[PDB]
RNA sequence: CUCGAUGUUGGAUCAGGACAUCCCGAUGGUGCAGCCGCUAUUAAAGGUUCGUUUGUUCAACGAUUAAAGUCCUACGUGAUCUGAGUUCAGACCGGAGUAAUCCAGGUCGGUUUCUAUCUACUUUCAAAUUCCUCCCUGUACGAAAGGACAAGAGAAAUAAGGCCUACUUCACAAAGCGCCUUCCCCCGUAAAUGAUAUCAUCUCAACUUAGUAUUAUACCCACACCCACCCAAGAACAGGGUUUGU
RNA sequence: CUCUUACUUUUAACCAGUGAAAUUGACCUGCCCGUGAAGAGGCGGGCAUAACACAGCAAGACGAGAAGACCCUAUGGAGCUUU
RNA sequence: CUGAACUCCUCACACCCAAUUGGACCAAUCUAUCACCCUAUAGAAGAACUAAUGUUAGUAUAAGUAACAUGAAAACAUUCUC
RNA sequence: GUAAAUUUAACUGUUAGUCCAAAGAGGAACAGCUCUUUGGACACUAGGAAAAAACCUUGUAGAGAGAGUAAAAAAUUUAACA
């Protein structure tokens, strides 16, 4: 059972895959990094 | 470093002098259990429900007829118990099991074809070697001192028993004698196939399932058929007449018991228990043993009046 | 069918030197006690038996120099002679096989 | 070239081998793993791995003294994070500066 | 005590351990309950026999592990223990087990009204 | 490969550097040729070389034999007994001048894989660890579970 | 499955399986002693047993002398049957012939086996013999024995 | 993906599996009186016929059955079979084409190899399913016609496993056409007590009952006399007997 | 055929003698689910697992055998017919 | 906190793309001249094989497998069976 | 801010494309389908997403029994009513 048809992740019917607590973190520091950007970049 | 036998070295003037010794002996180790109840017998206990006793081992004589007094003709097969002794008993605690076992054995065999620990055991024992030696599940209530004798008296008309013996063995057999398999037509094209599982599991598998039925060794087992009743007791020859055919060739030993079966569990409050002492019967018992239904054969004949 | 693949040496050491294949000592060998050869303990010596088809191979020899021909059996006994023997009380009446040799030792007279 | 791809297989190996066994020093001491090599980084002790799992077979008594240094930079940290900045930082929590 | 074993949520009826005897149709599926009155020292053995590692080893670690379902120990197996391990889980007090100082320690939050029947 | 060849474990000669250094480097036997384009970077290290390198070592006894010879070699033993071969041929001075002090800086153990980068005959001096080492004693002694005074 | 059978299968079946044996007892007749594959005598053994019963019937026997001539292909052997063999057994009631193994032929290998009638004018076999009485376990048991017999007379 | 080859129809043989259940089992609803039915819930242990025409799968038809289920497994299975059909080389009819030749066409005929190296398997040991008959009973039900369930008894079939007293094929024995034996359950719901919600309420509230088996028990359980012989044991090996080793 | 059975012979298997062929990348050559050049003994997650011969079976090794004869391609051939 | 061949640290540095392209070295053989336990500088060329259902030869696997053979006794004279 | 670019001379090979995101066409707002455009990756290494050509992290090459990091783990539990 649990048979994803054809490719993985490639097509009409893919695997599902969640977004786990470190990968938001993860994007949460580098936006940070890019808005301190935009105001050393405004002066 | 040269095996040896009982009469290799033995000359022309021995060998019948041996054979009678050994042959003397035999008989008085087994006519000097005959008294049972004499010789510091364990406790009897009475019949209570839930109880389980020992069972017989005989040997298969034959087959014969029998009639019933409505007309019905019965085929019943004869066991005749010759030597049949208790050799052993071993406690509850001891057996690693809810129950407590009997060891038993019969048709007595010679001494010289056996091994050196089993002679030891039959040395103390003061008996002779058994052929074969079966184990029974007792209770408590039930257990029998060894050395004990064991008759055919055990059961009665009426009773119900389980028979388990090696069916005959027919070796290595095809799926037609040994599972029933159809097999394949005589003409009508057919090549070289007629006696042919043909296919034997499916492509996707890839493999055979286990437990598939091949060619092979058919017969030669452990095989019980339950639910036969006696019809017929001879205490001159110690013999049982069950009802119906039995597993195993003839003069095979055979094990028999008390019925498993529901529908007769609890039958043997008017049986013998634990076993059959003729030493202290009060009362000797008479040739033979017949059923209700049994028409003998001095009886007259049947008239439907 | 053909084999898929080849079976190494190793494999086949295995199954060619399995006990099985092997061949099995026997300890039924025992010497004849009177010319001392090896023998089996069921089986007759064969210097012994051969001895005894030599012997009567010369006297089934000289049968067919008395018989002198093919369908010419007798209706009596045979006794075989040899050299310094003369027929016995019971043996009167037979066909006496004359042997020019000293009897064998091993060869009992009856 | 399993012998030249697995230069990187043993230096990694290794390091697994010794966490393994200063995890283990550590709760013998009721500490975790984490919690020591972050505490003992806050002291400005720089001591690999390598050398920590050696010290926990060969010299028991320095290990100990070592974990109990984590669980005292440790416990000074919480009692900071209930303060509000007006209590003085913990002894072992000062931080020497070079320039 | 591996028979006095607790788990949580409906783990009893939920859980299942399948096995396959090898021959067509030999699959089975008990549940925990099931298979804790039929063998009471099978679960704590798969919970351990899945945690280690999978290769040869294992069968030799689960040789020097003894279960018993009672309290019950043999002398040999109790005359060389060294350490016993805490429990890791705090078994909850019932409360017939609270004393009657933490019962009144505790302060009564509400004020149930006289002419209620309960 | 290791697994194809053999291994050794970190030492030395005598516990060398102990208490006194002691080059293990003993003899040096060269074998030049007169005539050879071969041996022509061996000829120019006999003429200004090895006459100053045998001043700054003493105890190592070097041997020139010139022979004819197509491939020069220099032959370096050892105290411990060990007897390295290698060849010069049409090398230059200054690799030949390069070789020859690697030679004396050696110690004659075989040059093989080596297990650990570090050797210590004393290696704990608080204890080596053993399951008792964390452990607290118990009153009397006594197992877990264990009936005293019965 | 052969269960019972008694009769082997030889030859290029039952009617050239007496004709081998049928041969085979002629040349014991006529000889007094062959050899040949154990199986082969062992099969035959039956036959020699039971024609010497024949034999002591009578030549005046009608179906003796049916038997006699279709089992013995030499009719110059039928009146040393009558005439000699069963003279000679006339005392005894079994045990005409004697059957022993002898060492395998060197062309195939095959088990052999000898066969003669008792009592003939041929060199005697090496026949095996038992362990004279005189040896040791004997002694002991010669002595055990008069014991025995002396406690029983007591 | 495979054309330095994955042999393709149906059938025979052996069947593994799913449940979306044709029959048997347990339940709710009914425009369910009863006997028959419709519908849904649960259940995959067990079972699911013989024949005429057709190459057929299907389909029609005849006679039955408790029922003659739907599907997948390389439209399961040709190193097991079959070759009627399709699908070469021959030929005929009709049609197309100047002809050679061709057609979704129809028709007669037409070579089906392989000594098994590896994997897997070769006694899942032993609880059985159903119909009919009698009886209940001409009872409940019902205007009438009509016609039950449960309990109980008996007699068969099939299946599985065994046996040879007789019968039959046969004859120191092997067989069936013959005889003997065959033991547990399954969960959909229906009901009480009683809170959240002071009634009531079968309760993913605590609880009670119909309502559950550690599936029961049965079988098996000793071991260098063993060269040789014998056997109801067997390919070999092994096994049983020799107190019948001239 | 329902519905098979018994016996003989050959073959067979064991002993002795003689002694081929196709085939073979290497092999220390298990099962389930999943994955994937889309159908796994070799990958992932699990289960199983001292070594070894002989006799059987034909589900798999997309098993062996013949550089597919069906189909398509080649400015590759050939036979036949023809306004 | 764990976590790369990313980055830092000690030392070193030309030393991880098919077709194609550029460049630096080189085995053995012959020749010239050297050399003289096997080399040097150059000049030449039938100048380097884990693979073409490759060619020849040898030996394995399958495999001690498939398959093959002699009517019987005896005095080797002869007879008997078919 | 960077160090490439054009031209001149002399050549070979590639010209049978795959998935992902985005804008579109065809198909059925099916296809691991087909056809263009923009860009990325693969056809080169390593780590991660379970196994993994095309998604994410990451590139310039050696040794080391040192260190700091990158991407990187799935969450949810339901219907009373005057
Ligand atoms: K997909
Ligand atoms: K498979
Ligand atoms: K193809
Ligand atoms: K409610
Ligand atoms: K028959
Ligand atoms: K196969
Ligand atoms: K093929
Ligand atoms: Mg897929
Ligand atoms: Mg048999
Ligand atoms: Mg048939
Ligand atoms: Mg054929
Ligand atoms: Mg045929
Ligand atoms: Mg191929
Ligand atoms: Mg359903
Ligand atoms: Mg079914
Ligand atoms: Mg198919
Ligand atoms: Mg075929
Ligand atoms: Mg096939
Ligand atoms: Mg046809
Ligand atoms: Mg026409
Ligand atoms: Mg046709
Ligand atoms: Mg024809
Ligand atoms: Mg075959
Ligand atoms: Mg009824
Ligand atoms: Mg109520
Ligand atoms: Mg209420
Ligand atoms: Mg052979
Ligand atoms: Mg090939
Ligand atoms: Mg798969
Ligand atoms: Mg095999
Ligand atoms: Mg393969
Ligand atoms: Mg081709
Ligand atoms: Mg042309
Ligand atoms: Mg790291
Ligand atoms: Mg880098
Ligand atoms: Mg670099
Ligand atoms: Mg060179
Ligand atoms: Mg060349
Ligand atoms: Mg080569
Ligand atoms: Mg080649
Ligand atoms: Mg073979
Ligand atoms: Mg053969
Ligand atoms: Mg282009
Ligand atoms: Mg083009
Ligand atoms: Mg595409
Ligand atoms: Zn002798």
């Amino acid at each position: 059972r649990g048979r994803i048809p054809g490719r993985q992740w490639i097509g009409k019917h893919r695997r599902p895959r969640f977004v786990s607590l470190r990968a938001k973190q993860n994007m949460i520091r580098r936006l940070e990094i890019e808005a301190e950007n935009h105001y050393w970049l405004s002066m | 470093k040269s095996g040896t036998w009982w009469d290799e070295h033995l000359s022309e003037e021995n060998v019948p002098f041996i054979k009678q010794l050994v042959s003397d002996e035999d008989k008085a180790q087994l006519a000097s259990k005959l008294c049972p109840l004499k010789d510091e017998p364990w406790p009897i206990h009475p019949w209570e429900p839930g109880s389980f006793r020992v069972g017989l081992i005989a040997l298969k004589l034959g087959m014969m007829p029998l009639w019933t007094k409505d007309g019905q003709k019965h085929v019943v097969t004869l066991l005749q118990v010759q030597d049949c002794h208790v050799l052993k008993y071993t406690s509850k605690e001891n057996c690693n099991g809810k129950m407590a076992t009997l060891s038993v054995g019969g048709k007595t065999v010679s001494r010289f074809r056996k091994a050196t620990s089993i002679l030891e055991f039959y040395r103390e024992l003061g008996l002779p070697p058994k052929q074969t030696v079966k184990i029974f599940n007792i209770t408590d209530n039930a257990a029998i001192k060894p050395g004990t004798p064991l008759y055919a008296a055990h059961f009665r008309p009426g009773q119900y028993v389980d028979v388990t013996a090696k069916t005959i063995g027919k070796g290595f057999q095809g799926v037609m004698k040994r599972w029933g398999f159809k097999g394949q037509p005589a003409t009508h094209g057919q090549t070289k196939t007629h006696r042919r599982p043909g296919a034997v599991a499916t492509g996707d598998i890839g493999r055979v399932w286990p437990g598939t039925k091949m060619p092979g060794k058919m017969g030669n087992i452990y095989r019980t058929e339950y639910g036969l009743k006696v019809w017929r007791i001879n205490t001159k020859h110690n013999i049982i007449y069950v009802n119906g055919s039995v597993p195993g060739h003839k003069n095979c030993l055979v094990k028999v018991k008390d019925s498993k079966l529901p529908a007769y569990k609890d039958l043997g409050k008017n049986l013998p228990f634990p076993t059959y002492f003729p030493d202290g019967d009060e009362e000797e018992l008479p040739e033979d043993l017949y059923d209700e239904n049994v028409c003998q054969p001095g009886a007259p004949s049947i008239t439907f009046a | 069918a053909a084999p898929k693949n080849r079976r190494t040496i190793e494999v086949n050491r295995c199954r060619r030197r399995n006990p099985q294949k092997l061949i099995k000592v026997k300890n039924n060998i025992d010497v004849c006690p009177e010319c001392g050869h090896l023998k089996q303990k069921h089986v007759l010596c064969a210097y012994c038996y051969e001895k005894v088809c030599k012997e009567t191979a010369e006297i089934r020899r000289q049968i067919g120099k008395q018989e002198g021909g093919p369908f010419k059996a007798p209706t009596i006994e045979t006794v075989v002679l040899y050299t310094g023997e003369t027929p016995s009380e019971q043996d009167q009446g037979k066909r006496i096989i004359e042997r020019d040799r000293k009897r064998p030792s091993w060869f009992t007279q009856n | 070239v399993k012998c030249t791809k697995a230069r990187y297989l043993k230096k990694k190996n290794m390091r697994t081998l010794w966490i393994n066994r200063i995890t283990a020093a550590s709760q013998e001491h009721g500490l975790k793993y984490p919690a020591l090599i972050g505490n003992l980084v806050k002291c400005q002790v720089e001591l690999n791995r390598k050398v920590l799992a050696d010290l926990a077979i060969y010299e028991p008594k320095t290990f100990k003294s070592l974990a109990a240094l984590a669980s005292r930079r440790r416990h000074e940290g919480f009692a900071a994070a209930l303060g509000d900045g007006k209590e003085p930082e913990g002894i072992f929590s000062r931080v020497v500066q070079y320039h | 005590n591996t028979r006095h074993i607790a788990f949580s949520g409906n783990k009893w009826e939920q859980k299942v351990y399948s096995s396959h005897t090898g021959y067509p149709g030999g699959f089975r599926q008990v549940t925990a309950a099931q298979l804790h009155l039929r063998d009471p020292v099978a679960i704590v053995k798969l919970a351990i026999y899945g945690m280690l590692p999978k290769n040869l080893h294992r069968r030799t670690m689960m040789e020097r592990l003894h279960l018993f379902p009672d309290e019950y120990i043999p002398e040999d197996i109790l005359k060389n223990l060294v350490e016993e391990l805490p429990q890791p889980r705090k078994i909850p007090k019932r409360l017939d087990e609270y004393t009657q100082e933490e019962i009144d320690a505790f302060p009564r939050l509400w004020t149930p009204p006289e002419d209620y029947r309960l | 490969t290791a697994r194809g060849t053999p291994s050794r474990f970190l030492a030395s000669v005598l516990h060398n550097g102990l208490g006194r250094y002691v080059q293990q480097l003993q003899r040096l036997s060269f074998s030049v040729s007169r005539d050879g384009a071969s041996s022509r970077g061996a000829r120019e290290f006999v003429e200004r070389e090895v006459i100053d390198f045998a001043r700054r070592n003493p105890g190592v006894v070097i041997y020139v034999n010139s022979r004819p010879c197509c491939v020069p070699r220099v032959v370096a033993e050892y105290l411990n007994g060990a007897v390295r071969e290698e060849s010069i041929h049409c090398k230059s001075v200054e690799e030949i001048s390069t070789l020859v002090q690697k030679l004396a800086d050696q110690s004659g153990l075989d040059v093989i894989r080596i297990r650990k980068p570090f050797h210590t005959d004393n290696p704990s001096i608080q204890g080596q660890w053993h399951p008792f080492t964390n452990k607290p004693t118990t009153f009397r002694g006594l197992r877990p579970r264990e009936v005293q005074d019965p | 499955i052969s269960h019972g059978r008694v009769f082997r299968r030889m030859g290029l079946g039952p009617e050239s399986r007496i004709h081998l044996l049928r041969n085979l007892l002629t040349g014991l007749v006529r000889h007094e002693r062959i050899e040949a594959p154990w199986a082969r005598v062992d099969e035959m053994r039956g036959y020699a047993e039971k024609l010497i019963d024949y034999g002591k019937l009578g030549d005046t026997n009608e179906r003796a002398m049916r038997m006699a001539d279709f089992w013995l292909t030499e009719k110059d052997l039928i009146p040393k049957l009558f005439q000699v063999l069963a003279p000679r057994y006339k005392d005894q009631t079994g045990g005409y012939t004697r059957m022993l193994q002898i060492p395998n032929r060197s062309l195939d290998r095959a088990k052999m086996a000898v066969i003669e009638y008792k009592g003939n004018c041929l060199p005697p076999l090496p026949l095996p013999r038992r362990d004279s009485h005189l040896t040791l376990l004997n002694q002991l048991l010669q002595g055990l024995r008069q014991d025995l017999r002396q406690s029983q007379e007591a």
